[PDB]
């Protein structure tokens, strides 16, 4: 079923006790939080074996 | 509960798992701030069930 990616977030903090609200008074923050997450994925495997 | 719908010309709140559309009001809702923090944030009334009794 296709939901949009900003409300399946939601339903996944809402899974951990953290109200909805919390995600979209905060999208910005935890996107940002989140590729630079990623970005640092690509720095480990990349600085050692 | 559930997630906003439309239909194309009403905005209905229904359970995630079993299409079950039900008038939106401020007892299947609740409130946090303003709308100019929100993407993606939409427009339309929310019914107050204390209005009929109000009317007494
Ligand atoms: C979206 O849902 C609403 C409510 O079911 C539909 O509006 C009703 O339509 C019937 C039949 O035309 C009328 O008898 C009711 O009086 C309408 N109620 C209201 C509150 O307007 C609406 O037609 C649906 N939209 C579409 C595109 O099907
Ligand atoms: C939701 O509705 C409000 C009014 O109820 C809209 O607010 C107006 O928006 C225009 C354009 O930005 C402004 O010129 C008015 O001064 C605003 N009025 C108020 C009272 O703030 C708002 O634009 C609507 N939002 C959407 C997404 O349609
Ligand atoms: C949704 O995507 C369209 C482009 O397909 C864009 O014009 C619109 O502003 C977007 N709305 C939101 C709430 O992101």
């Amino acid at each position: 079923l296709q939901i949009p990616f900003a409300m399946q977030m939601a339903y996944r903090f809402n899974g951990i006790g953290v109200t909805q609200n919390v995600l979209y008074e905060n999208q910005k923050l935890i996107a940002n939080q989140f590729n630079s997450a990623i970005g640092k994925i690509q720095d480990s495997l990349s600085s050692t074996a | 509960e559930g997630v906003f719908v439309s239909n194309g010309t009403h905005w209905f709140v229904t359970q995630r798992n079993f299409y079950e559309p039900q008038i939106i009001t401020t007892d299947n809702t609740f409130v946090s701030g303003n709308c100019d923090v929100v993407i993606g944030i939409v427009n339309n009334t929310v019914y107050d069930p204390l209005q009929p009794e109000l009317d007494s």
